[PDB]
């Protein structure tokens, strides 16, 4: 998660962060390639049949 | 919308996308402490039988106590409460190392001396005051009981003195003091004069020459552990909702529900293997209870072609769907999915979802 | 009023390895079946300790008194009743004072004029020859009146009671705890840990410490305690399942 | 952010801003490292099968 | 499903499902 | 004339050539302290539009001016953004400021109900209920003109 | 640097410098991971013809 | 080592500081921005 890990339930520390631009964008994008790529594996192991 | 503007496009295309995070906010905050019972007893020292003089004001050190300024403060008995060093309102707050109370009576005309940077016969003889006097002073008059019909000439302040005293400096030197240039031996003579003159206070006296009790309560800056502080208020307990839970002076959010571990007997925390807090013990009745920050999420629209259509759903990925509408239903081990329709026949996938779920535009 | 016990013999101390104590609660947290690392003041394991005998005796030695000193006493009857702390005894500084009686605990602060042998002369108190003056007094405690065993119990000793004093930021810190023994005069092959006992905000410095047991000779029971130092070292604390500290490491004994 | 005033917390909480993206992007950069190892062997995998 | 933000999501193929591919393969070959 | 620090006075100052040399190298002012800008380039930029406050305290709070302070004077009467973008500028106004018989002119407000939004501007004079019991009418116990 | 002198500039420029060389220094990290796979990929195409 | 002596009026210190302006700061005498060193001042009304 974006903010909560960081600055969780304050809304202080969350203004600071976005002073950042995109990291948080990236950082969440850079684990979802991870996450579909491991569907793709079991997929082409066991559905060769 | 928001993927519409997340994406940065007008254009959104078939898929499962992620925006949007969820959160639940506290409702109110919460503050438990101890039952406060070492109160020092500051009855005794306003209701003393007999204070101390101004000549040989009393110097009384308070410590490890709780100073509840409050029923000193609502108290109407004193005629003004005059307070220099720090705000009257937030004693109670700031915790202080010890007190020192000087406890004296004098009349109504030097109360204007009292005060620190002022220029007087009690701000100049007996009493001094520092330029950053932080202490505190509270005066009330007491003329019923003080005063005598014949006189009561116990009381004495400094007539005449040698030189101007620091600030917390007392002196008992009651010898003969000589203003003029001859030495003065024995007890009486020319320019003789007596250090120590009588206060005769009697109720056909107006306002300013009747005898008025004052005492200071000043105090010393942190060159000690603090100890000497008011009371901390305390609230009613609430469980099973989320709150600004504070304990014993930490901050933090969560539900507080009733937890079967068994601490020892001085223990107060609970941690797990991650270091962090997932216990507390209530500080007025000793219980274990069990901590869970209110839950949280986030959003997975899942959406056809644009130019196919429009209608879109909303998957919560890991939550419960039993507090869903803080922001058709249906539970799955990824969630629940509200906003789809479950049905029984088996096609091939087109927008997986997780665990053998996937959704799909059809009739 | 004092009278001095200069009735002893001088004896060389015996050194004593000191096989598993020295481990306490370094705070108040519970934690279940965990293994954490913590660096503070401890005792090291198998350090060389100080063997001194009270009989005949009458050993009230000045120790020095730096990052903390451990105390262990097998003692019957009760023999051993308080210390005093401070960095003068002669009334220019506050001394903290401590003894324990059969009637309460007594704790005070106050420029005591020690003399050179504080004791109390005795069962009943008789002679609360520890000080003489009392005049400048900052802090007093005082717990809940008890009674105890006053009695001259013989044989081996039965009781063993280990106390660990350290000074953190002016605060000083006590630990307590008792755990019956059956040996002649060594420390049990075991483990326990130290519960703490209270926290005090003296805020005056130590530098030495001074133990605490017709006007000239006596006689008393045979009486062992040890005294120990310690250092600054890291161990392994390993919590059960329950909160209690059941085992413990020190990291540089050895290899492995 | 409760011990001192809003002049300088943000100086404080800078710290921990810095140390807490510093924590965050070296996880996701061995999960990056890692993921491509599995892949060496998933698709070994694929050709045994 | 942890506290500070942390999540892990299912495979798509459950435990169960997988094993159904692996009896396939079998009983063909077989 | 300076009012108080209650009514100190706001003026805008707009389509003008303002020469700041000559403030610059003035020796009348005894304390000069910027924070936006180098006291140097002030000269070098153009603004959309300028405020001036002015008004008279004493000569030892002047450090409570410092923006984003706490205290008094920094929260009760005046309140400067955490942003704050300009100059402080202080001098000695004894000879035409004091008087021998009390310059009682100069008043600031002493309590308040809370802390001030900032740039925050109040001719309020109503009594303020220092205790708990309530205070009406114009004069009581513990009801202090404020 | 039109706004303040030379000596407060620095301060103000040095953090710049800093958040730069971590864009960059991501950007070219992700393009080694990147090229590594599609090497993977270039030495299986090579094999097939 | 070097030593810089002269006087300057009790009120117009604070203008000797390197960074620091002021007309005597800015056309009578400065310092560098990396000046490494040590400004003292004492009153000496008795004698000058």
């Amino acid at each position: 998660d974006c903010t909560m890990y960081i600055c969780g339930d304050s809304t202080e520390c969350s203004n600071l962060l976005l002073q950042y631009g995109s990291f948080c964008t990236q950082l969440n994008r850079a684990l979802t390639g991870i996450a579909v790529e491991q569907d793709k594996n079991t997929q082409e192991v066991f559905a060769q049949v | 919308s928001e993927t519409k503007c997340t994406l940065k496009s007008f254009t959104v295309e078939k898929g499962i996308y992620q925006t949007s995070n969820f959160r639940v906010q506290p409702t109110e905050s919460i503050v438990r402490f101890p039952n406060i019972t070492n109160l020092c007893p500051f009855g005794e020292v306003f209701n003393a039988t007999r204070f101390a003089s101004v000549y040989a004001w009393n110097r009384k050190r308070i410590s490890n106590c709780v100073a509840d300024y409050s029923v000193l403060y609502n108290s109407a008995s004193f005629s003004t409460f005059k307070c220099y060093g720090v705000s009257p309102t937030k004693l109670n707050d700031l915790c202080f190392t010890n007190v020192y109370a000087d406890s004296f009576v004098i009349r109504g005309d030097e109360v204007r001396q009292i005060a620190p940077g002022q220029t007087g016969k009690i701000a100049d003889y007996n009493y001094k005051l520092p330029d950053d006097f932080t202490g505190c002073v509270i005066a009330w008059n007491s003329n019923n009981l003080d005063s005598k019909v014949g006189g009561n000439h116990n009381y004495l302040y400094r007539l005449f003195r040698k030189s101007n005293l620091k600030p917390f400096e007392r002196d008992i030197s009651t010898e003969i003091y000589q203003a003029g240039s001859t030495p003065c031996n024995g007890v009486k003579g020319f320019n003789c004069y007596f250090p120590l003159q009588s206060y005769g206070f009697q109720p056909t006296y107006g306002v300013g020459y009747q005898p008025y009790r004052v005492v200071v309560l000043s105090f010393e800056l942190l060159h000690a552990p603090a100890t000497v502080c008011g009371p901390k208020k305390s609230t009613n307990l609430v469980k099973n909702k989320c709150v600004n839970f504070n304990f014993n002076g930490l901050t933090g959010t969560g539900v507080l529900t009733e937890s079967n571990k068994k601490f020892l007997p001085f223990q107060q925390f609970g941690r797990d293997i991650a270091d962090t807090t997932d216990a507390v013990r209530d500080p007025q009745t000793l219980e274990i209870l069990d901590i869970t920050p209110c839950s949280f999420g986030g959003v997975s629209v899942i959406t056809p072609g644009t130019n196919t259509s429009n209608q879109v759903a909303v998957l919560y990925q890991g939550v419960n769907c039993t507090e869903v509408p803080v922001a058709n239903v249906f539970q799955t081990r990824a969630g629940c999915l509200i906003g789809a329709e479950y049905v029984n026949n088996s096609y091939e996938c087109d927008i997986p979802i997780g665990a053998g779920i996937c959704a799909s535009y059809q009739t | 009023q004092c009278v001095n016990f200069t009735t002893r013999t001088q004896l060389p101390p015996a050194y004593t390895n000191s096989f598993t104590r020295g481990v306490y609660y370094p705070d108040k947290v519970f934690r279940s079946s965990v293994l954490h690392s913590t660096q503070d003041l401890f005792l090291p394991f198998f350090s060389n300790v100080t063997w001194f005998h009270a009989i005949k005796r009458f050993d009230n030695p000045v120790l020095p008194f730096n990052d903390g000193v451990y105390f262990a006493s097998t003692e019957k009857s009760n023999i051993i009743r308080g210390w005093i702390f401070g960095t003068t005894l002669d009334s220019k500084t506050q001394s903290l004072l401590i003894v324990n009686n059969a009637t309460n605990v007594v704790i005070k602060v106050c420029e005591f004029q020690f003399f050179n042998d504080p004791f109390l002369g005795v069962w009943m108190e008789s002679e609360f020859r520890v000080y003489s003056s009392a005049n400048n007094c900052t802090f007093e405690y005082v717990s809940q009146p008890f009674l105890m065993d006053l009695e001259g119990k013989q044989g081996n000793f039965k009781n063993l009671s280990e106390f660990v004093f350290k000074n953190i930021d002016g605060y000083f810190k006590i630990y307590s705890k008792h755990t019956p023994i059956n040996l002649v005069r060594g420390l049990p092959q075991g483990f326990s840990a130290l519960e703490p006992l209270v926290d005090l905000p003296i805020g005056i410095n130590i530098t030495r410490f001074q133990t605490l047991l017709s006007s000239s000779g006596w006689t008393a029971g045979a009486a062992a305690y040890y005294v120990g130092y310690l250092q600054p070292r890291t161990f392994l604390l390993k919590y059960n399942e329950n909160g209690t500290i059941t085992d413990a490491v020190d990291c540089a004994l050895d290899p492995l | 952010l409760s011990r001192l005033d809003k002049v300088e917390a943000e100086v404080q909480i800078d710290r921990l801003i810095t140390g807490r993206l510093q924590s965050l992007q070296t996880y996701v950069t061995q999960q990056l490292i890692r993921a491509a190892e599995i892949r060496a062997s998933a698709n070994l995998a694929a050709t045994k099968m | 499903q942890k506290f500070n933000g942390l999540n892990v999501l299912p495979p798509l193929l459950t435990d169960e499902m997988i094993a159904q591919y692996t009896s396939a393969l079998l009983a063909g070959t077989i």
